[PDB]
């Protein structure tokens, strides 16, 4: 996260850190139930150097705050049992960039570990609505990830604006969130993490999944995210959640 | 200039 600040401990108990063998944190995810996480499909595409699609290569850290202190009280380690990438995911356009991660051992709900609400398939996060993006990604483009979990407030962007800012690159599955001036944005390492929307009752609902962008925090280049309501039914039929 | 926000990122010339 660029232009954010250190989050309070336990402020985002649904934020998950995904590590692959010998790479530490490389993607994020959101806890939606004791057995399931939501993440981005692109995180699990095989590269000719590492089998990212192999679930056994992954470790999920829940209730984590500091990447340099992963054995802290409250932190839970869980193995992955299965990875379900959306059937229509396109590894070139990044369309349908969403995945479901099944844990092997159920997560244990605590003060630091807690699921995020999922919005209904008909709900709409309006343009101009303030949203929170969180993660251990870079705090500047070309930088390093953050040891302490970072949080930043961003704005949902009009779809037509999004389409004009990133010509020929946006589909209905995607949503621009951030600021036209840049300054605050998600960055490398934030992928798969949830957008958090504080709703009318004060409860936080997931508004999207960190996906891609033309750089980080550049002017007129807001971060691009996978929409959540569109996949509410897909999530239910695959997880029961 | 499109890059996923992962590590390592998946990038394209555009
Ligand atoms: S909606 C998912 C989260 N639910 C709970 O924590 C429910 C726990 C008990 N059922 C309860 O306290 O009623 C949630 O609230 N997520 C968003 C949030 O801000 O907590």
């Amino acid at each position: 996260v660029v232009g954010g600040t250190d989050a309070d401990e336990g402020e985002w108990p649904w934020q998950v850190s995904l590590h692959a063998l010998g790479q530490g944190h490389i993607c994020g995810a959101s806890l939606i139930s004791p057995n399931w996480l939501v993440s981005a499909a692109h995180c699990y595409i095989d590269d000719r150097g590492f089998r990212y699609s192999d679930p056994t290569q992954w470790t999920a850290f829940l209730g984590l705050h500091d990447q340099s202190q992963r054995s802290a009280p409250g932190v839970q380690e869980r193995r992955l049992k299965r990875i379900i990438s959306h059937p229509f995911f396109n590894d070139f356009t990044f369309d349908y960039d969403i995945a479901l991660l099944e844990l092997e051992k159920p997560a244990e709900y605590s003060s630091m570990v807690r699921p995020i609400c999922l919005p209904d398939a008909s709900h709409v996060f309006p343009a101009g609505k303030a949203i929170w993006v969180t993660g251990w990604g870079h705090t500047q483009y070309g930088g390093t990830g953050a040891l302490i979990l970072q949080k930043g407030e961003i704005r949902v962007i009009q779809q037509t604006t999004c389409e004009n800012l990133l010509p020929q690159q946006i589909t209905p599955r995607m949503m621009c969130v951030g600021f036209l001036s840049g300054g605050v944005d998600s960055c490398q390492g934030d992928s798969g993490g949830p957008l958090s929307s504080v709703e009318a009752d004060g409860r936080i609902f997931q508004a999207g999944v960190v996906s891609w962008g033309d750089g980080c925090a550049q002017r007129n280049k807001p971060g691009v995210y996978t929409r959540l309501p569109l996949f509410r039914d897909w999530i239910k039929e695959n997880t029961g959640v | 200039g499109r890059c996923t926000k992962s590590i390592p990122p998946i990038c394209f010339p555009d």
